[PDB]
């Protein structure tokens, strides 16, 4: 929750840890939450989407998410997703009933 | 207002004019009258889509020729705004003219932007939304139920509706902005997608983007429907060598072959069943190829070609099949086995580059496919898809890459080379080889371009030097000039910052992307400037990697809590949605007070088009200069074909191509003169670059400014924000950077 | 059950040496350690259960593709090849009889590799190559 | 272990023998800390 990156090392609690595939779910139920369509004067989805049938020369890896040698996420983006999802979450509390 | 040119009448549509607007629409219209190309660099903090529209729809409607106009941009999102600033045009006209005069302007974009099927308009690439629109109106569906009214077959009910009325109905006389026309077609039941593609013909002005001209895939339908006499505005083009190298551009994995494997197998078992039950359709499309017919004559006009054509309309070849590849069986033969070549080509073991003609000398040893079988694979195959009855695609779309490749390789020999490489990815356990078409020369792409259409405008933000993009792309200008805004007080304070507050030097270099003082020295600087920037705060990051590192250390550090106190924290993400949402939500912040930051990339989808005016940009942090990656086989073969061909060296490229990129974000936070903000470049390798930034960029970063520390740069940046604070004294400004009606006739007067 | 001889089973994990060829006569796939055992002598019977024609140790040969179907087609287009071979200026210009001189060169290769009618395409083969 | 190096064979182990083994004031008798680094 608070951003850190989950080291595997570091043993933690048994109990709480069982909430973590709960709170993988809230996290899902959030992303619905905060989906809804967007303006399309900074809709950046069209502007990828523009054209569907675009082929050229893949990015380098530098402008790609980091991947370790076995080849799957570092993980690094997940917290940055974390990060953006509270300030939305924050914000869209703000236009609330009241 | 309502202004004289020396003979054309231009309605502009505010009371007010910057000096700089009546300078830019009289350079227009003498590049119209003279004819030719022109490169004209304006300030970003100036009105420029206005201006442009202003004249050129003014030029059309008073001269005979009523010469239409094609405005080009790079992104869908500033098509919608070049639609509102067209609207806004035409409204005050009719006002002023008291008509509504004839007059047509509609945007052009794919269908999954257009699409307003519940079902089909739920998916989440465009392919997928083409295919299955395709089905619904390719005619199949159409033609079967005429024949049988039981048949299951669904059709689209917004495509059948369209049929009741003509085209010249579909839509009111006026401009159909995105949002307006999605409104007046759901309100009627009818598709804007075919709406506007049917009605390019018709209309005086026609926006779309860049890959809608330069890639031939889908430019070849749009360019057959527009004029030859039409006026071209090419608007942020300061990016448009990449759009022309992609265009004909291909990259090819194990994955894609060993799909296409499946493909090619899945396709001589279709044959095979056809052939047993429905053989009358295999000889009717042998019987037409053998005659010379290609896709265009045997393709109704309803229907669109399988694979899209990879290479420019003037080099496919006019003649009939070559006759190895005109059965449907020995074609698939001919397939296969050029896939396996391809196959045992990746498994090399170190990085090859060999131009076209070496590998077809090459395919033509191992195996024996010549060369102009090859050009009409792509064509072939459409053909056959067509003829078979393949409804469903899923299984032989892995066969459009191949096909796509055949074609390429086998049309251009020079200006493109082919990359082999054993990794795709260094960092990887086990070897992923990639087989990288590549095209060099940018020009190719745009060369039809120049030579169809007579006048072309190319005009930006940010682009210069003027004189590379000549060089860059084979073409010669009338006129090429850069204006520098007449701006009464500063309103953007330009700086460059070469060491942080500890006065060690601060780069961006990624081999020292992991460094601990570096690192905080960036930190530091970040937390600083959030605490004076009162509104909003955008950073761009030369590269995702670099930003997704850095904000992780930043994070373990600490850092990032203390910008947490002061703004909330929005990060750009690979997933568009996402990246959207975050700026929804970083607009909302800064509208409240709240204040937000927004970490970037340089080179990112939010570089490429959107704005941060007035409160949402008012601080510009560039963390070093957005090189490319050097080690990349892609640039290096590049920088090569460059410097032999353009005597263009390496060095000065790689500089050019970063700067445009720092320039195009810089320019991104000035909407009119009332609007203020600090653009800070931090590394120490900007110092010597204030001569390659846009001329008035430069002319506003002062010698002081060339090299500053954290410190000494906050303590400016507080000083020049609280006096742009304070009310301008209208005396100031009144006829040295903002003209009324008046002015501008003394102007006029003077000059003549 | 794809990187081992299906006569001595050696697997490559234990003979990192293990060197797979191929024969035209019928495309199976026999070791290195194999052909040497069974055919240094001389010619012998396929040592597969199912395939009883005579092959030579000589013609052995190391397969390029890996699709042994691929392979056929191709030798046998080499082999078409080698008797049919013609350019455009053989016929003066004339696409038309050119592209009709592809087909039949390309159908020929077709029924061959099939076997529609072996005897009546080896025949056509025969009489071409002495002109 | 070299001779399934020399077959081909990744050896699990590794030879044994690789293996390496690894004045004034003397009124303030025992005021004065060592604080000799730092
Ligand atoms: S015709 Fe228009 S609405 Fe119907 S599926 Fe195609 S794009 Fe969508
Ligand atoms: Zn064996
Ligand atoms: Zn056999």
């Amino acid at each position: 929750l608070r951003g850190e990156k989950i080291m595997q090392n570091d043993r933690g609690d048994v109990i709480i840890d069982r909430y973590l595939t709960l709170d993988q779910e809230f996290d899902r139920k959030d992303d619905d939450m905060l989906l809804h369509p967007v303006k399309k004067i900074i809709d950046l989805d069209g502007n990828i989407q523009d054209d569907p049938v675009v082929r050229g020369n893949r990015p380098d890896f530098t402008m790609q998410p980091g991947v370790d040698i076995n080849g799957n996420s570092d993980g690094t983006v997940d917290i940055l997703k974390g990060m953006n999802r509270l300030s939305e979450k924050m914000i869209m509390a703000l236009k609330n009933e009241y | 207002m309502k202004f004289y040119i020396d003979d054309l009448p231009v309605l502009f549509p505010y009371p007010k004019i910057y000096p700089e607007q009546y300078n830019y629409m009289c350079d227009i219209k003498k590049t119209l009258d003279v004819g030719g190309n022109s490169i004209l660099e304006m300030p970003s903090g100036t009105g420029k889509t206005v201006s442009l529209l202003s004249l050129t729809i003014a030029y059309q409607m008073h001269y005979p020729e009523h010469r239409k106009i094609i405005y080009c941009s790079r992104t869908m999102s500033e098509i919608e705004k070049a639609l509102v600033e067209l609207e806004n045009l035409m409204d005050y006209r009719t006002k002023e003219l008291g008509y509504q005069e004839d007059f047509r302007g509609l945007g052009l974009t794919s269908r999954k932007n257009l699409c307003l099927h519940p079902e089909v308009s739920k998916e989440r690439k465009g392919t997928v939304v083409d295919e299955k629109c395709r089905r619904m109106t390719n005619g199949q569906a159409k033609r079967k139920l005429e024949e049988d009214p039981e048949a299951n077959v669904e059709l689209c009910e917004y495509h059948e509706n369209l049929y009741n009325i003509e085209v010249e109905d579909y839509l009111p006389k006026g401009v159909f902005s995105f949002e307006k026309l999605l409104k007046y077609c759901e309100e009627k039941t009818l598709c804007p997608y075919f709406i506007v593609r049917r009605m390019i013909s018709l209309c005086n002005i026609i926006i779309y983007s860049y890959h809608y001209l330069l890639d031939p895939k889908i430019a070849e339908r749009v360019s057959n429907e527009v004029s030859k006499d039409s006026i071209v505005i090419f608007d942020e083009a300061h990016n448009i060598d990449n759009v022309c190298i992609e265009s004909l551009s291909l990259d090819l994995t194990t994955d894609a072959l060993r799909r296409a494997t499946r493909g090619a197998n899945a396709l001589d078992e279709r044959i095979s069943e056809v052939r047993k039950v429905d053989s009358q359709k295999l000889q009717d499309e042998y019987e037409k190829l053998v005659q010379g017919l290609h896709s265009a004559d045997i393709l109704t006009d309803q229907e669109e070609p399988f694979v899209e054509t990879p290479v420019l309309p003037q080099d496919l070849l006019t003649e009939a099949i070559p006759g190895n590849i005109r059965r449907a069986e020995h074609f698939v033969s001919f397939l296969k086995r050029l896939i396996e070549y391809l196959k045992t080509r990746m498994k090399v073991l170190h990085v090859i580059s060999e131009t076209p003609k070496s590998f077809l000398q090459h395919l033509k040893q191992l195996t024996f496919i010549e060369r102009k079988p090859l050009r009409f694979c792509s064509e072939r195959l459409s053909l056959l898809v067509r003829t078979l009855e393949v409804t469903e695609v899923e299984d032989f779309t892995a066969l459009k890459d191949i096909a796509t490749f055949a074609t390429l390789i086998s049309t251009y020999e020079e200006g493109f080379l082919l990359i082999i490489e054993p990794y795709e990815i260094e960092n990887a356990a086990v070897p992923n080889p990639i087989m990288r078409f590549t095209c060099l020369d940018a020009s190719i792409a745009i060369k039809p371009v120049f030579e169809r259409f007579s006048s072309v405008i190319i005009t930006s933000g940010t682009i210069s030097p003027l004189d590379m993009y000549p060089r860059m792309l084979n073409f010669k200008t009338v006129l090429q000039k850069s204006y520098a805004m007449t701006l009464a007080k500063k309103s953007f304070l330009p700086m460059i910052i070469t060491k942080g507050s500890d006065q060690v030097a601060i780069s961006s270099r990624f081999e020292i992307r992991n460094d601990p003082s570096i690192v905080r020295n960036y930190g530091s600087m970040l937390v600083e400037f959030a605490k004076i920037t009162p509104d909003g705060m955008v950073v761009f990051f030369p590269s995702y990697l670099y930003m997704e590192s850095i904000v992780s250390m930043w994070q373990t550090m600490g850092i990032l809590d203390e910008v947490w106190k002061h703004k909330l924290i929005l990060v750009e993400t690979p997933d568009a949605q996402e990246t959207s949402l975050a700026l929804e939500t970083y607009r909302k912040a800064c509208s409240n007070g709240r204040g937000a930051i927004l970490l970037s990339v340089a080179r990112g989808k939010v570089s490429e088009g959107i704005d941060f005016d007035h409160q949402y940009g008012r601080t510009v942090l560039m963390i070093g200069i957005p090189f490319q990656y050097t080690e990349s086989r892609i640039l290096k073969a590049r920088l090569e074909f460059m410097r032999e061909n353009y005597r263009i060296r390496e060095n000065d490229f790689l500089s050019f191509d970063a700067m445009r990129h720092a320039a195009q974000c810089l320019g991104r936070v000035l909407r009119g003169k009332d609007d203020y903000g600090v653009m800070v470049l931090a590394d120490r390798r900007f110092s010597r670059k204030r001569s390659q930034l846009p001329k008035w960029i430069a002319q506003g970063l002062s010698d002081a400014d060339l090299n500053l520390s954290t410190d000494m740069a906050i303590s400016n940046t507080k000083q020049f924000l609280r006096t742009m604070a304070q009310p301008t004294d209208p005396k100031d400004q009144e006829g040295v950077s903002v003209w009324s009606y008046e002015d501008l006739i003394k102007h006029q007067n003077s000059r003549k | 059950n794809k990187d081992m001889c299906p006569i001595c089973k050696t697997d490559r994990y234990l003979s990192p040496d293990v060197k797979f060829l191929v024969n035209p006569e019928c495309y199976h796939r026999i070791c290195e350690s194999c052909v040497d055992r069974i055919f240094s002598l001389g010619p012998a019977q396929c040592p597969y259960k199912g395939c009883d024609k005579i092959l030579r140790k000589n013609k052995f040969k190391t397969q390029i593709f890996d699709d042994v179907e691929v392979e056929k087609e191709v030798d046998i287009r080499k082999r078409v090849f080698n008797v049919f071979n013609k350019t455009i200026d053989d016929f003066n210009g004339d696409l038309v009889e050119y592209n009709k001189y592809l087909e039949e060169v390309e159908d020929i290769i077709y029924k061959l590799d099939h076997g529609i009618d072996v005897a009546k395409t080896e025949e056509k083969l025969r009489t071409y190559e002495e002109l | 272990p070299r001779k399934l190096q020399d077959l081909g064979l990744k050896p699990a182990s590794v030879d044994p023998a690789t293996i390496k083994r690894q004045i004034t004031n003397t009124h303030m008798t025992g005021i004065l800390k060592d604080y000799s680094h730092r």
